[PDB]
């Protein structure tokens, strides 16, 4: 955990971030616990989440987040969750043994749309609500039976 | 027999000692009990158990990271404002920016300033609020950046409220109070009084009447020994009220030790005014456990201000061990494991309640109350003042703030709750009379009729002139009595604050009580008959809505597709046609199986907390508490859910009241259950150890081809002979041979996130040969897989190869361990000669589960790239697949990462002390739940858990052309 | 009790406070328990209460005083409660 | 003692139930008797006498 | 390892209480938490450890041997060392072959 | 060791686990030679991981990751896993040899 804030708080310096604008840390493993090598599927599916629902989970067992991680003005610890009026990016970052470090950004998937055309744009809306209502029958059929 | 007992004497042994001990033992027994049956006939069962000792060291929170919360609540407000929870600058705004102020330092004000700065007001009338109101905030924080914290209250007054219906029901309400809006009105209200009370640039004192006595006052001692209203003493403490009510009173390295501060008391509103204020908290809790930690630690996340820190502890103050206990660790150095701190105020107001106990009744309950009230209270001063003297302190004073009841024997029925009361009145002598005036100061708080049965009558004592209290206003009444002058006043001379709002002034005040009562009693049953019976009336004279239930309609939760001029006017206008979507990476699909269920449910418990109906109903369905059911049962027809055991049909709005429950216990982090993991006890891990035989062993019918193999291994050290009778072999080790006899180990990792208990793979629709063949992972990997596609709307996975060719779909999804139950199986019962399938080796691979999606769901082509990357496994196939998409040999992939939890590789996690102590988590008093505390000064080791998580991904340009939905850009 | 201030209360002050309030209180319900079983309304018992005209004045004595003085909530005790009928209170406040 | 123990595996004979009694005795003695400490230590010898 | 004799173990229910064998007091605890109440362990007065003795029905676990028919394989050359290469001995010692 | 040596009490070091991991060789590669920081990715192909190594490697250095890359692939042999091939009749039987 010290480590990883520490990771996160010079990627936001050197990369001039501004001051006062700390990453909101999401926790995920409070509750799903650590699973070795589900885990960064796991965060991956929460930050999904949390781009298309702009709810920003807390960590609900954050009881008193350590006196040594408020050096890092960077980062933010929530306890309890937040409906953040728009997530645009999230940085998903995992430390595997042997030194296997990681990081994966997620961008808001409304970003892509910006890159297309109307015309395009709308016939993938209507692609993606029919296969919705595809999915939707065949998700309950397949529940119930 | 006779031949046994001559060899017993030719050996000098004594068969009959065991049993001649067994009696001794017995006997003593006998007798310690005969002495516990005394004790608990004395004391009686009441007082025997209630002093078992509850405080631990190692069990104490603490909470001082406000430098955290109030970037918190600042981001909590910011939001609310922004999405219309709050459209005016209410009471309750007020106060979180009374508290965000109390935290304020520079890093706080940038923190605001950013997010000020950054708002864009011109996105409607909410954004323009929201960057006023966060100006002012920043412009008041400013001011108070070198200020220290104030206790300062701004909710409104409220008055009790009672009305009766015309069906004769009982309605208590808070309404606010029409005549007092603030609390420097309440301060002045306060010294004014009423006509009850009264008897034959400028402060509030100058507003006291003549010859009145104000609703709270400070009593003075007579030379006569009796304690009467003194208007110098209450003129000081109405001042004082009305500083804390316009200014605000700090409480800054001022060092409390609070008890009976539980939700819903007057000690919960003392210890939030002293947690605003500043002050460093020792409150204790007789219901230890995570929901009273959480319900601190929210408190304190919200009025904690700056240098405050909260201590929640475990504590019985019926025992006096505790007590000593508490206060040795209260005053012992950081060093030797305490808190270093020295008392500045005491507030005992722990106390257990007690109805219907008259004179006749005061039995073990009531000595055991009165022995917390009284007796134990006195022995914590007591400990207080041995402290300061052994360490030398003479210029600190403890301020002990004790709770005392006007009444004492009024209403009666109440156990010794007033002989405590009334015992706690001769500290003011004792404090004269004896040599602990330098350690500790006595402030007898006399608390009035405070509203938290005793309700519904609080308007019509009010109609009279007397006054009665909010649990807030006593409060706010006690804390004024921990102001600078007030203290110095106790320390002066001890003091009698009266708080009880002119309820003396009232004669006979408990018949009074109960004529009122009465009344109210009477009306409400009068006016419930006369209705019921004008009902019934009605009914026979003239003869004789349907209600509609929510029923579970779970939704993929597909992103939600803007119209394109808003999606267009976020965007920049350059990015039409500037990006390669080929290049594009996007997150089409996602899903996950772990310990709370799919991906869906997992988000609801981490987002809300809790299940919705359809959350809950998934997870039942998930954990086989309710199957599906269509056609006959029990004669009629029925179609929806029914209890998978009982067969009982089951109604959307009964699955929470009957499962939440169930899932809630069997789903997460909890106590590792020995039937998912094949009888794996963590609390009995079997063993074997390597003996040398010391005699022969008896022989043992044996196969021939079992006994020839013994006799391969042991050599000479066995013996193999042949029985003619039926052709088997016996197998007689001899001195010398090699033994293994089972051991068990207690292993201190019991809870592990586990997958919900009642998962099964044919409840997805696994077939059982495919569950026999292949490992718990690779179903959970399959499982995975067939919700991810279904997330990304692919129904078929056949459907990619109308857009792609079979060489364009990948997997490069992997494991950081892989099949450990098959590991386990070829390491473990290959050696015991269990039964285990000869393929246990290729289904332990990594990359197995990775082939057996490929070969049951997709029959694509393409690129395989299975990663190990321990922990970062995931990351490290959203890399791989990135670049195999990029790189063009695929056009999607399926991402992502699994592992299971077994016996091996939690016990080498252990013995790697990576993991958490479970045993030392119990010490601590941590639940499962909470064992898991990332980013915490008590963090002590990672939760293992158990699961998978599969993403499908693809080019922007392909998934736009298949109509899959997009859920983020990789 | 001789020399027994607030921080010497221990083991000896509290049996003494059970003998000369809790044991005293149990005493009158005992009786009152006795009455009421009987059925007797009309004969109470008249407690002669012992009670220190000094509640912590001189001090060191353990809980004295805290049973002196806790002792006086039966005059009130007698008026809210169901037992004035089988006994009746009379607190002697002993002098020198 | 082979002699001895043979006859009593003959006889059925527990030569260990005597001993095993007693050391369950003696643990119900330690937890009785931790017990009457904690009562002890709590309400007082003066008190508990 | 030899292909020719691999050791296996064999679950049998044992048929006669076997001897006590001098055990640590943590070993014989061990042995009891298993075994319940069909191993009795008690303690030596001379010297303090303990004595473990199995009764009737407890399991035991006896070595046997298996032979197995595949005997070649691909080896490194004998005699192949990391200490050759210059790896050091606590590198070896720490890290798998 | 973790699975068979734990299980008889027989000394094994405490971090068997972390030795026992696939990327636990290009770990100790990257920390006892290389210091680099670059891109760590271990691949699983059973006995294609080489070919999969070259294949993730040169993807790493088209993609820019990388500019130099360490592939290849490695396994070793025990009794184990000779035993499971031999069961699954992968492996020649050398008796019939
Ligand atoms: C994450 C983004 C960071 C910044 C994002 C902030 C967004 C959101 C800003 C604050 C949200 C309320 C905006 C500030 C408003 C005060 O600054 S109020 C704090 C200081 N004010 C006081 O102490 C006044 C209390 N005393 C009084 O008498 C008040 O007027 C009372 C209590 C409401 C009652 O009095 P009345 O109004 O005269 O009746």
């Amino acid at each position: 955990d010290k480590n990883e804030s520490a990771t996160i708080n010079e990627m936001m310096k050197h990369l001039g971030r501004s001051e006062g604008n700390p990453v909101i840390g999401v926790f995920q493993k409070f509750l799903t616990g650590h699973p070795k090598g589900a885990a960064g599927a796991w965060m991956m599916n929460g930050a999904l989440q949390i781009l298309n629902s702009g709810i920003i989970p807390g960590n609900r067992n954050a009881d008193n987040v350590d006196k040594i991680l408020e050096q890092f003005e960077y980062v933010l610890y929530p306890s309890k969750t937040l409906k953040t009026d728009g997530v645009r990016a999230v940085s998903i970052t995992s430390f595997g043994f042997g030194q296997k470090g990681g990081q994966a950004i997620v961008v808001h998937p409304d970003y892509l749309y910006g890159a297309i055309t109307e015309d395009r744009y709308n016939e993938y809306v209507a692609k993606v609500s029919a296969r919705e209502k595809s999915a939707y029958k065949f998700f309950h059929n397949g529940m119930i039976y | 027999r006779q031949q046994l007992q001559v060899l017993a004497r030719y050996l000098k042994m004594d068969l009959d000692n065991g049993e001649r001990k067994f009696l001794k033992e017995k006997d003593t027994v006998a007798e310690l009990q005969a002495q516990l049956d005394y004790l608990n006939a004395e004391l009686g069962e009441f007082f025997v158990n209630g002093v078992a000792t509850s405080f631990s060291r190692k069990k104490a929170r603490t909470f001082d990271s406000s430098w955290n919360w109030a970037k918190q609540s600042l981001l909590s407000l910011y939001f609310e404002i922004i999405h219309g929870v709050l459209k005016n600058v209410d009471r309750e705004v007020v106060s979180e920016a009374i508290n965000i102020m109390n935290r304020s330092n520079d890093a706080l004000i940038k923190f605001m300033e950013y997010h000020i700065s950054n708002t864009d007001e011109t996105k409607g009338e909410n954004y323009q609020l929201v960057k006023t109101l966060g100006e002012q905030l920043i412009e008041n924080c400013k001011q108070v950046l070198d200020v220290d914290p104030v206790y300062k209250d701004v909710a409104k007054p409220t008055g009790p409220k009672t009305a009766i219906d015309k069906n004769g029901n009982i309605t208590y309400s808070e309404e606010p109070r029409e005549k007092v809006r603030k609390l420097s009105q309440y301060v002045q209200e306060m010294a004014l009084g009423g006509p009850i009370t009264k008897e034959s640039s400028k402060t509030v004192s100058s507003t006291i009447p003549r010859e009145t006595i104000p609703f709270l006052h400070l009593r003075k001692k007579t030379p006569a020994g009796d304690w009467k209203y003194d208007r110098q003493l209450s003129s000081l403490f109405l001042d004082g009220l009305e500083k804390a009510a316009f200014n605000g009173v700090t409480f800054k390295d001022k060092y409390v030790l609070i008890t009976g501060a539980g939700k819903g008391s007057i000690g919960a509103e003392v210890l939030q005014g002293l947690l605003q204020g500043g002050a460093k908290v020792v409150v204790t809790t007789s219901r230890f456990s995570k929901q009273v930690t959480d319900y601190y630690q929210s408190i304190y996340a919200k009025y904690g201000a700056k240098g405050s820190t909260l201590i929640v502890v475990p504590f019985n103050q019926g025992s006096k061990q505790d007590v000593e206990a508490l206060i040795e660790f209260i005053y012992d150095t950081e060093k030797n494991g305490g808190l270093g701190w020295d008392l500045d105020a005491i507030i005992p107001f722990a106390a257990i309640p007690e109805q219907g106990i008259e004179l006749e009744h005061i039995d073990s309950k009531s000595e055991f109350a009165h022995r917390i009230m009284l007796t134990n209270i006195l022995r914590m001063m007591g400990c207080v003042k041995k402290q300061k003297s052994a360490r030398g302190i003479e210029t600190r004073p403890a301020q002990v703030i004790l709770p005392m009841s006007p009444n004492h024997g009024t209403f009666g029925g109440d156990g010794m709750y007033s002989e405590s009361k009334l015992s706690l009145e001769t500290l003011f002598n004792r404090w004269h009379s004896e040599s602990w005036a330098n350690q500790l100061t006595v402030c007898g708080a006399i608390i009035g009729w405070t509203r938290g049965a005793n309700n519904i009558i609080a308007e019509g004592i009010e109609k009279m002139g007397v006054r009665t209290f909010s649990q807030k206003e006593m409060a706010f009444n006690l804390l004024g009595l921990l102001t600078p002058e007030v203290v110095e006043l106790c320390q002066k001379s001890p003091v009698m604050a009266d708080l009880n709002g002119g309820l003396q002034f009232v004669p006979e005040l408990k018949e009074f009580t109960a004529k009122l009562r009465k009344e109210l009693v009477e009306t409400s049953e009068v006016r419930k008959a006369v209705s019921i019976e004008t009902a019934l009336e009605h009914k026979v004279v003239n003869g004789n809505q349907v209600e509609i239930q929510p029923r579970a309609n779970i939704q993929l939760d597909f992103p939600e597709l803007k119209p394109y001029k808003q999606v267009k006017q976020i965007a920049p206008a350059e990015l039409e046609g500037l990006l390669d979507l080929e290049r594009v990476i996007v997150v089409t699909g996602f899903a996950e199986v772990g310990p709370w269920g799919s991906a869906r449910t997992r988000w609801e418990m981490e987002a809300f907390g809790e299940f919705s109906l359809e959350g809950c109903v998934e997870m039942a369905w998930i954990m086989g508490f309710i199957s599906y059911h269509n056609g006959n049962l029990k004669g009629r027809p029925y179609t929806g859910w029914v209890d998978s055991k009982t067969k009982e049909p089951v109604d959307d709005k009964d699955v929470k009241a009957k499962y939440e429950t169930s899932i809630l216990e069997h789903s997460g982090i909890r106590l590792i259950e020995p039937e998912l993991f094949n009888g794996y006890n963590p609390e009995k891990k079997e063993m074997i150890q390597e003996v040398i035989v010391e005699e022969d062993l008896e022989p043992f019918e044996a196969s021939k081809e079992t006994a020839e193999q013994f006799k391969h291994q042991h050599g000479d050290k066995v013996d193999i002979f042949e029985i003619p009778e039926t052709g088997e072999y016996s197998v007689k080790l001899l001195k010398g041979a090699t033994l293994y006899i089972p051991k068990a180990l207690r292993f201190d990792r019991l809870v592990a996130g586990q997958i919900p208990t009642g998962w099964n793979a044919k409840t997805y629709g696994i077939s059982d040969d495919i569950i026999s063949q292949v490992d718990p992972i690779t179903l959970f990997v399959l499982v995975s897989v067939v919700e991810a596609f279904i997330a990304s709307g692919i129904t078929d996975p056949y459907e990619m190869y109308k857009y792609v060719h079979v060489s364009e779909v990948g997997n490069c999804s992997g494991s950081g361990m892989g099949g450990v139950s098959a590991l386990r199986g070829m390491f473990k019962d290959r050696f015991k000669d269990e039964p285990v399938q000869n393929d246990i080796l290729q289904e332990s691979f990594i990359n197995t589960m990775s082939a057996w999606v490929n070969m049951l769901l997709i029959s694509s082509s393409g690129p395989i790239k299975t990663p190990v990357g321990a922990c970062a496994t995931s990351v490290e196939s959203v890399d791989i697949g990135v670049e195999t998409i990029l790189s063009g040999k695929a056009r999607i992939c399926i991402v992502g990462g699994y592992d299971d939890f077994q016996e091996e590789g939690s016990f080498e996690f252990g013995n790697m002390k990576a993991t958490s102590n479970t045993l030392e988590e119990f010490e601590h008093g941590r639940t499962p739940a909470e064992m898991s505390r990332p980013a915490t000064t008590t963090r002590n080791g990672f939760m293992e858990a158990q699961g998978a998580g599969i993403q499908i991904i693809m080019q922007a340009d392909l998934a736009l052309k298949m109509g899959v939905p997009i859920y983020g850009i990789v």
